[PDB]
């Protein structure tokens, strides 16, 4: 019916981008420029938050079937935003995002578009739609965080107080591949799980079952403590590695 | 009853090993590069190598280390040949002549015993107590270096762990302790001895063993300062030292396999770590040091520098240089810089020193018409695959085209003015669910390509399930031209289909000249693969059409034209096909009496198969039956790696053990099971793994008919890219060159004092004999090196068959004359 | 009837011959099939030319002994058949007579000479049980083989073993001592009794060859190997002890025992020279290689040892032969 979108962890060691001699900590890096590329270009641009996200997924997902060094990074990521900007009926012209892209992007940086940018972005729609295999709609981890949000009761300040802070582990949780291996619903309960350790909530209280000490379950079913670790592990390297600290 | 001669006409040129040292004067840093058989005295310079000495060795060099014993003042040299050949040398030098003086000399075989199956391991007390040999299972062999061990004696002592994988003599040690990494059915561990020259056995060893990684491959002795080893694996690189265990794990050697290491500081604080896919590593070795009462090991790091040659050994030198020696492909020189260049490589090469590396097929062509005859060889495995192109020059001129892939088989074309190349290349299962190659390759950048379209297989009920991750080998026919050699076409062949046979000939009464590739579907479940194609091509205006295919069941290993059909061997059948009208084959004859049919020669109606085992057979296609019928086999089982028809009477084979053997009929006896019996009537240990046999000569032919003692030409490339000649002689000449032989062994001293006919005696693990109806083209074409007091000692009472019916004795000039002309030949 | 019970009335022309194969014991053996089945099987040509003697009696020993014997590891003598059967004169028939055998797929000789077989200590347990067990059945009635040669045992790929050549072969009798022929094992696997002059010998003449054959799947070479009977000896002095009265009391009725001595007296270092080998196996191996053929183990002795008597035939572990595609060239 329709296609896996999932992978291991262990299967991004065999990327294209990884098999045509790129280390690993440069296609991460050439994902969180991307990632970010796409954030910063639809926020000039005053997009919608689930137009950012789409083309991010679809950028994730082409570098799933291509290499970095074969297709411009940044050329790729205006045409997933562009792409995204029609699905989630949020359009902008091709020619406001190259301008766009110019003001973010350096002499160096721009030089991927070639002689004619515009042209070198909708040529590779095709390739955009024929690798994601036609599947436009794509569900992103903030409707779930609000979903399961919304189930909460107590404290209105401390419940708000976690969800800002989930939903900016969404937001950095796109510069990564967690986008690719995890479904929308886990990545929304990790961020969840993270930003109660953090804040020191004991997020059981606040639901129907408050002795169920794995609230997780009543949100999304059959989903280990291991997951959560690992997802919370992952998003936490990004503020280690950068300049951020944690929001605490 | 047969006799032949074999000369080398290029030495070997693939290392396989080099080493670091102070062997010709404890000043000096030297670099001696070992190839087979040959050992390269080299002196280190700030511009490069300053060649010193070069000599030749009546063994394999399969060890090679020095070592500076108590009261020595230059480091002396230990070597062990493949024959177990053992002997300690030293370098002296009289003003011009320099002179290599063989101190002490034996042989270290036992009479009983298993071989190893890691190798033959070589490794010396850092206090030069004692000599370490692995050269058999359960069995450790040590030679005491004392000053009267002249003749090398040794002792074994017992080994509990039958099945080891490496073995060091540790450093910092109060004792001499050994370290050794060995495999038994609960995984690999590492133990340690402690060896006693005393009571010539094994005491218990300073630390515990561990279970370490199922594929460590290397054991690293670490320096004084250090101190311990580190072991080397696939995914994990671990250091032991006493109670101290440390383990890294990167991500990025998980990728290629690790295969070789050195040491840059001598403390042990940097070491090199090279890939497969040619990538260098660097390993280094935190220190803390605190009034120098610890001095253990903080951390371990391992940085990517760049992609060199695919090194069998490295060495560090100095003024920042590393020499990288090569079996696979061209050794190099490079320069590790602190600054990464414009692609962030951190290792710029200097020089390029060319090596043949593994010569898989190559093919004499007189290209420009000029009688010499050009020699194009498929050359070099992987990224260092290449086309190599030899002739005389008026010493050698070698050029080099490469093809970064694995080339297989070659065959020319002149209807087309081109070369049929077959050749491979690996690409990895990547996420997308396809593959994706590493680097691009000439069937990638060919100027046309096409597909084989092929539905012949059809579903096979074989859609085989592919993860991620798993290397898969790409087959392809590679179009290049004879004056540019650019890839002007590749085919690439079915799915899984590995190209194995290739064959430029016209077919029937069919005028178009075709490329015929026989094929074989491999899978990893099927122990002996049972399907196959034989596909024909025609090239024509730049384009490769398919003309017709073939489906047989089996693995079409060597294919061969054969009076205008197409004799090909499928799995173990030997089978003759016709070109039809139609355009398409079809099967006329069988023989089936084979194990596993490889190599295949014609010539008229005879043909002779070189199979797997028991040897070579001799087929005669009867034209009035229409049927196969075997004359003769040689009945002592060899394994065989390259056949060759020298006349019809002689054929010459090539076994994996390094030995040439010459089968002959005998004669056309009266008795039914006397000609059926092909009798080896020449023994000869070559020293070389040869892979093909091929006709022709690089020398210029004389159309005019000159009485040569040499009749025929074969040559032959090797894996250690040596190549070589083979020619047959007269019983006149023969006796009078062995004659020779036996006078050149007793005046010239070899390298080691190794027997010559001791060296060149058939050799397998099981028999040894001594070489017959060979000889020695390398010992005699030394006669034009020794002094002319050694000439009269050869010449001397030595009688020749001057002129015509008269049995003159010989002038030593007469000799000359004649090892001259025998130079002529290559 | 039928049921290869008539021999002899068949001719030849009902195989066709593939080709030559090897040399056998007393003539060369060729390989053929049947047209009517479709088998493949193994011949081997009496010529019966001569007028001397007509029918040669080594053949009609092979003869006599092959068709008493029945054992899953012997080679079984499946039928005899003959040239064309000339007019209705028999006194014009000068045709010979072929042996038809069992074909085996591949021979220990090829296997090990060529370097490419390994065999692992399952294997070897395999090897060993079955080839000692049809050595017992032989034995027990009282036929010696006379040449245990890695040429005449025969293997399939399903691991079964056999022997093979019996034109070699003649009966043993402990009461009737009949003086045989001294030589009669190939030199590297001949015992030291038969080095020594023995001409009455025991079956153990056919355990000392096989003990050489079981240390010779461990280090993949022949134990002994020397071309001369004297320097043979050595060889098996310098591992098994030099032969003396001490562990050989029978040693001095042997007639060469003055003859061919040793370098030395050398002690038995056959324990220390194979350490690497299993326990259980070289328990085995010290006792088939025992100087006195009296001290010398017999066939079921071995089948009742930890390295054979708790090995089941069921397994059959059959020797590793390397498969292709990882094999030639730089191919791993
Ligand atoms: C008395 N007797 C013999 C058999 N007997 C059955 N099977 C074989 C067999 N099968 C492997 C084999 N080796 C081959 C070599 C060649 Cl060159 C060819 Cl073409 C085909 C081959 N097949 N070998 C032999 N040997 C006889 C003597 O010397 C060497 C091997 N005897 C065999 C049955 N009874």
């Amino acid at each position: 019916t329709k296609p896996c979108w999932y992978w291991d962890k262990k299967d991004l060691a065999h990327t294209p981008s990884q098999l045509e001699g790129l280390d690993p900590a440069t296609e991460a890096r050439y994902r969180r420029e991307g990632a970010r590329f796409i954030f910063d270009v639809g926020t000039r641009l005053g997009l919608h938050y689930d137009t950012l996200a789409t083309g991010i997924i679809y950028f994730h997902r082409f570098y799933m079937f291509h290499s970095f060094k074969q297709f411009p990074r940044y050329v790729t990521g205006a045409c997933c935003l562009f792409l995204a900007g029609k699905v989630e009926e949020t359009p902008k012209k091709c020619k406001d995002i190259i301008k766009t892209a110019r003001s973010l992007l350096n002499d160096v940086q721009f030089g991927q578009f070639g002689d004619d940018p515009k042209e070198e972005v909708m040529v590779l729609e095709r390739i955009l739609l024929q690798t994601i295999k036609f599947d436009l709609q794509v569900e992103h981890p903030y409707q779930f965080l609000l979903k399961y949000a919304k189930q909460l009761k107590g404290d209105k300040n401390k419940i708000q107080k976690l969800v800002q802070m989930a939903w900016t582990f969404v937001n950095d949780s796109l510069c990564t591949t967690l986008s690719l291996q995890w479904e929308p619903e886990i990545i929304a309960v990790a961020v969840m799980y993270l930003a109660g350790r953090l804040c020191k909530f004991e997020i059981q209280e606040w639901t129907s079952k408050p002795m169920y000490r794995r609230w997780w379950e009543q949100f999304v079913q059959d989903v280990p403590v291991d997951v959560l670790e690992d997802i919370c592990h992952q998003i936490l390297d990004l503020y280690s590695q950068g300049k951020q600290q944690m929001p605490h | 009853m047969s006799y032949n001669y074999v000369v080398t006409a290029q030495k070997p040129t693939a290392v396989n090993g080099c080493v670091t040292g102070h062997f010709t004067s404890a000043e000096d840093l030297n670099l001696l590069i070992a190839k087979n058989t040959r050992l390269e005295i080299y002196v280190v310079t700030a511009e490069g190598l300053r060649p010193v000495k070069e000599v030749g060795m009546y063994g394999k060099i399969a060890v090679m280390e020095l070592f500076r014993p108590k009261g020595e003042s230059k480091d002396l040299l230990f070597i062990l040949t493949a024959k177990y050949n053992a002997c300690i040398l030293e370098y002296k030098q009289s003003g011009e002549s320099i002179d290599i003086i063989t101190r002490a000399h034996g042989n270290v075989q036992d009479r009983i015993g298993r071989p190893s199956e890691t190798g033959i391991i070589g490794i010396i007390d850092p206090e030069c107590r004692m000599i370490g040999l692995r050269l058999y299972d359960g069995l450790f062999k040590v030679i005491p270096l004392d000053r009267d061990n002249k003749e090398l004696k040794a002792f074994n002592i017992r080994l509990e762990e039958l099945h080891v994988i490496d073995v060091k003599f540790l450093y910092g040690c109060q004792a001499p302790t050994i370290c050794f990494v060995y495999q038994d059915p609960q995984g690999r561990h590492v133990k340690t001895y402690e060896v006693s020259l005393r009571e010539k056995e094994f005491n218990k060893g300073p630390w515990k063993q561990e279970n370490v990684e199922a594929e460590a491959s290397m054991v690293i002795a670490v320096p004084e300062p250090f101190g311990g080893a580190i072991i080397i694996g696939q995914e994990s690189i671990t250091y032991h030292n006493g109670d101290k265990y440390l383990a890294i794990a990167p991500p990025i050697i998980k990728q290629s396999t690790i295969v070789c290491h050195n040491r840059v500081d001598p403390n042990g604080s940097r070491y090199l770590l090279g890939d497969m896919e040619g990538r260098l590593f660097m390993l280094l070795l935190e220190k803390e040091e605190q009034m120098d009462g610890t001095v253990t090991l903080k951390d371990l790091r391992v940085e990517l520098l760049g992609e060199t040659s695919i090194a069998e050994c490295l060495t560090y030198l100095d003024n920042g240089v590393v020499f990288v020696g090569s079996r696979l492909g061209d050794s190099q020189l490079v320069k590790l810089n602190v600054d990464s260049n414009e692609q962030g490589s951190y290792v710029v090469a200097m020089e390029t020193f060319t090596n043949l590396g593994p010569i898989v097929d190559m093919c004499v062509v007189d290209l420009e018409r000029q009688g010499q005859g050009q020699l194009v060889t498929c050359s070099g495995a992987f990224k260092e695959g290449s086309l190599r192109i030899i002739r005389n020059g008026i010493k050698l001129h070698i050029r080099t085209v490469p093809l970064y892939e694995s080339p297989r088989k070659i065959c020319y074309q002149e209807v087309s003015q081109c070369f049929g190349v077959l050749s491979s290349r690996i690409e990895v299962q990547d996420t997308s669910g396809g593959t994706t190659a590493l680097r691009p390759s000439a069937s990638t950048q060919a100027l046309s390509s096409s597909v084989s379209s092929s539905k012949l297989f059809s579903s096979s009920t074989a859609p085989h399930e592919t993860s991620f991750g798993e290397e898969v080998e790409v087959h392809n026919l590679l179009i290049i031209d004879q004056h540019t050699f650019e890839v002007l076409h590749a085919h690439q062949f079915l799915q899984n289909e590995y190209a194995l046979s290739l064959v430029s000939c016209k077919l029937g009464k069919d005028p178009n000249t075709y490329f015929i590739v026989g094929t074989a579907m491999v899978y990893p479940e099927e122990a002996e693969p049972k399907q196959g194609r034989i596909v024909v091509f025609q090239y024509s205006d730049g384009k490769l059409q398919t003309v017709a295919e073939k489906e047989v069941k089996g693995a079409v290993y060597s294919m061969v034209e054969f009076n205008g059909k197409l004799l090909a061997s499928i799995n173990s059948t030997v089978r003759l096909y016709e070109w039809t009208t139609e355009k398409e084959l079809r099967t006329e004859c069988n023989h089936y009496n084979n194990i596993m049919a490889l190599y295949l020669k014609t010539k008229g109606d005879f043909i002779l198969v070189g199979d797997l085992m028991r040897s070579v057979l001799l087929l005669a296609y009867k034209p009035m039956e229409g049927n196969f019928e075997e004359i003769a086999r040689d009945f002592n089982p060899n394994w065989m790696s390259a056949v060759e028809i020298l006349d019809d009477d002689n054929f010459l084979g090539a076994e994996n053990a390094f030995n040439l053997f010459v089968c002959q009929k005998d004669s056309a006896a009266t008795t039914d099971e006397e000609r059926q019996h092909l009798q080896e009537v020449g023994l000869f240990h070559l020293g070389e793994f040869v892979n093909v046999f091929c006709h022709g000569s690089l020398v210029m032919q004389n159309l005019g008919e000159t009485s040569t003692p040499t009749q025929g030409s074969v040559l032959f490339g090797t894996v250690n890219g040596m190549i070589g000649l083979v020619t047959s002689l007269s019983e006149s000449w023969y006796n009078l060159l062995l004659d020779m032989q036996n006078r050149l062994n007793k005046v010239i001293k070899s390298v080691g004092k190794i027997e010559h006919s001791f060296w060149r005696s058939f050799h397998t693990e099981r028999k040894t004999e001594p070489a017959t109806g060979f000889i020695d083209g390398d010992l005699i074409e030394s006669f034009l090196d020794i002094s002319r007091p050694k000439m009269q000692e050869v010449v001397a009472n030595l009688q020749y068959d001057d002129g015509s019916g008269m049995k003159r004795e010989a002038t030593a000039d007469d000799l000359i004359k004649v090892v001259e002309e025998l130079t002529r030949i290559h | 009837g039928q049921t290869e019970s008539d021999w002899g009335k068949r001719c030849v022309d009902k195989f066709d011959i593939i080709g030559i194969i090897g040399e056998g014991t007393y003539g060369q053996v060729y390989k053929a099939k049947d047209k009517d089945t479709g088998e493949l099987v193994a011949l081997k040509k009496v010529r019966l030319d001569n007028e001397k003697e007509g029918f040669p009696i080594t053949a009609i020993r092979e003869i006599k002994i092959l068709r008493q014997l029945i054992h899953r590891s012997v080679v079984n003598m499946k039928e005899i058949v003959t040239d064309k059967q000339d007019a209705l004169d028999f006194k014009k028939d000068k045709g010979a007579f072929y042996l038809v055998f069992e074909y085996m797929d591949h021979d220990l000789m090829g296997l090990l000479e060529s370097g490419l077989v390994h065999f692992s200590e399952d294997h070897i347990k395999s090897f060993m049980k079955q080839l000692m067990e049809g050595l017992e059945y032989c034995h027990k009635k009282n036929f010696l083989h006379r040449d245990i040669k890695c040429s005449n045992i025969l293997l399939n790929n399903s691991g079964q073993i056999k022997l093979a050549d019996f034109g070699l072969a003649r009966l043993y009798n402990s009461e009737e001592s009949r003086p045989y022929t001294n030589k009669v094992i190939t030199l590297w696997y001949r015992p030291p009794e038969l080095l020594l002059g023995e001409e009455r010998y025991t079956p153990a003449i056919d355990v000392w060859s096989c003990g050489c054959i079981l240390g010779e799947l461990f280090t993949k070479k022949p134990i002994f190997q020397a071309n001369l009977e004297l320097a043979q000896l050595e060889l098996i002095s310098r591992l098994c002890g030099s032969p003396c009265p001490a562990v050989w009391p029978d040693v001095i009725k042997l007639p060469y025992f003055n003859t061919m001595k040793p370098k030395k007296q050398y002690r038995r270092r056959l324990r220390e020279e194979f350490s690497f080998i299993p326990s259980a196996a070289l328990d085995l191996l010290d006792h088939m290689l025992t100087l006195d053929p009296s001290k010398r183990c017999t066939a079921e002795q071995t089948l009742q040892s930890d390295f054979l008597k708790d090995v089941e035939l069921s397994k059959m572990a059959p020797p590793d032969l390397p498969h292709w595609q990882d094999c030639h060239e730089l191919w791993s």
